[PDB]
RNA sequence: AGCCAGGAUGUUGGCUUAGAAGCAGCCAUCAUUUAAAGAAAGCGUAAUAGCUCACUGGUCGAGUCGGCCUGCGCGGAAGAU
């Protein structure tokens, strides 16, 4: 009902409800079923779940906290970082609306000698304001 | 450079200086504090 | 907390160790980090020689009345003091020792028989042995 | 010239020597096995810190010394973790006997030679640790 | 005030954190040798590293710092023949 991003991890139980003996169908049941969903949405508290993947860029040591930098500016958070011998790695897991055009932004910090790997991981709540931005460009 | 009429120090390494009848703030650690009284 | 009351309690003290000490071996301290002065200074300990270092001006004031007066003429620069409440002339040793070996620091001045003996003739303090 | 805390029997992982001392140039297998093989004599699972000592010609020597005083601390107090914020909740009581073992542990660490002394070194910095004396 | 040096030891205080190592934050903040030493008043590092400061000894050799009241001034202050 919020946008129209599908719904995950609902439990519903029917305890109680009416059925007319002749008007009774599967579609009237459909459509009251449907509004009922819809009137209990808004009354519970609907959030967002942006997903969320893990990345792992690999850098020159010299440039390493301004990669950092930029991944905190990317709303990401942190789970290490290693230093190998042949340059840095460090893991993270960033939002993708966050992770859009990474390679050109990972390249200026970098005089364009670092690379970085992106798998999905999770789904994850968004923030108020990324959420109330998904909202009013799908709603019109 | 701020051109106001309230100069102060903004910071620790902010110096008043009066050069020509102007009060001046010159700052050896940030540029941002340049001010005069005008 | 005056501090000239802090002077009228640092001068007395200074002063009564000297008269239970034995042999004062005073030397420059400038050019040293810490730790390197704590290897003197458990040599110190284990030895039973007081060290610590005073102004020149609290120095005179405190060893008026006392056989090292003649020590006036090198306190000037930056002083390090050596009394020997035990083991009567032992601190000097040491302290030549550690000056040659690593520092920039030099031998100042002895103060043994209430006299005093210049920077290159006191290895007669080395060669008097502990007894 | 550098400074490490290591694992009493484990000097395999890269990260944590390899970058700080390879530009130095220290062998890095040599420091490994070496410090492994005199820090064999440790008990297992003590974290204790080595200064490696680099030379014009990237050849190295290195002290052991005793283990941090809080892992050492927390071992003895036998909790794992550490106090959440001292003034409001203790996680347990130090004896008395262990801070003077605990001082003649890392007696060469300490400056003061009163031993006593040394005992209230150590006692000051558990306090901060969240923990009490009896 | 300036200049010459130190600015220690436990240690990277304990949590939190990917890292928090004087210097993101919370909770502390106290022992050590001391001349003196903030579990740092700042800069800096992704974290380290690094640079100062507080605090001290020397040199120097005579006044020097912070407020209160008050007199006269300064800036604020750009218009049309
Ligand atoms: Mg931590
Ligand atoms: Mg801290
Ligand atoms: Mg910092
Ligand atoms: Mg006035
Ligand atoms: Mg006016
Ligand atoms: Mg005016
Ligand atoms: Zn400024």
């Amino acid at each position: 009902p919020l946008a129209g991003y599908p719904v995950v991890d609902m439990g519903i139980r029917l305890h109680f409800g009416s059925y007319h003996d002749v008007d009774s169908s599967e579609l009237a049941f459909k459509l009251a079923a449907s509004i009922a969903f819809k009137e209990g949405f808004k009354k519970a508290k609907p959030v967002l779940l942006e997903p969320i993947m893990k990345v792992e860029v690999e850098t020159p040591e010299e440039n390493t906290g301004d990669v950092i930098g930029d991944l905190s500016r990317r709303r990401g958070m942190l789970k290490g970082q290693e230093s190998e011998v042949t340059g840095v790695k460090i893991h993270a897991e960033v939002p993708l609306s966050e992770m859009f055009g990474y390679a050109t932004q990972l390249r200026s910090l970098t005089k364009g000698r670092a690379s970085y790997t992106m798998e999905f991981l999770k789904y994850d709540e968004a923030p108020s304001n990324v959420a109330q931005a998904v909202i009013e460009a799908r709603g019109k | 450079m701020k051109v106001r009429a309230s100069v102060k120090k903004l910071c620790r390494n902010c110096k008043i200086v009066k050069r020509d009848g102007v009060i001046r703030v010159i700052c050896s650690a940030e540029p941002k504090h340049k001010q005069r009284q005008g | 907390a005056l501090n000239l009351q802090d002077k009228q309690a640092i001068v007395a003290e200074v002063s009564e160790v000297a008269k239970g000490a034995l042999s004062a071996v005073v030397a420059d301290s400038r050019g040293v980090t810490v730790d390197k002065m704590t290897e003197l200074r458990k040599a110190g300990r284990e030895a039973g020689v007081y060290m610590r270092v005073v102004r020149n001006t609290l120095l005179r004031r405190a060893v008026e009345g006392t056989p090292f007066e003649c020590l006036k003429d090198a306190f000037v620069g930056p002083t390090l003091i050596a009394y020997s409440m035990e083991h009567p002339g032992a601190a000097a040793r040491l302290f030549k020792e550690f000056a040659k070996a690593n520092a920039k620091f030099e031998v100042k001045a002895a103060a043994f028989e209430g006299e005093l003996i210049p920077a290159s003739q006191i290895d007669r303090l080395a060669t008097l042995p502990t007894y | 010239y550098v400074k490490l805390q290591v694992a009493a029997g484990m000097a395999n992982p890269s990260p944590p020597v390899g970058p700080a001392l390879g530009q130095q140039g220290v062998n890095i297998m040599e420091f490994c096995k070496a410090f492994n093989a005199k820090t064999d004599s440790i008990e297992k699972g003590l974290p204790i810190p080595v200064v490696i000592t680099v030379y014009a010609d990237r050849s190295f020597t290195f002290v052991t010394k005793t283990p941090p005083a809080a892992v050492l601390l927390k071992k003895a107090a036998g909790i794992k973790s550490g106090s959440g914020k001292p003034n409001k909740d203790k996680v347990g009581k130090i004896s008395r006997a262990q801070l003077q073992e605990i001082a003649q542990t890392k007696a060469a660490d300490m400056t003061g030679a009163d031993i006593e002394a040394m005992t209230r070194s150590i006692e000051g910095t558990a306090r901060s640790m969240g923990l009490v004396v009896e």
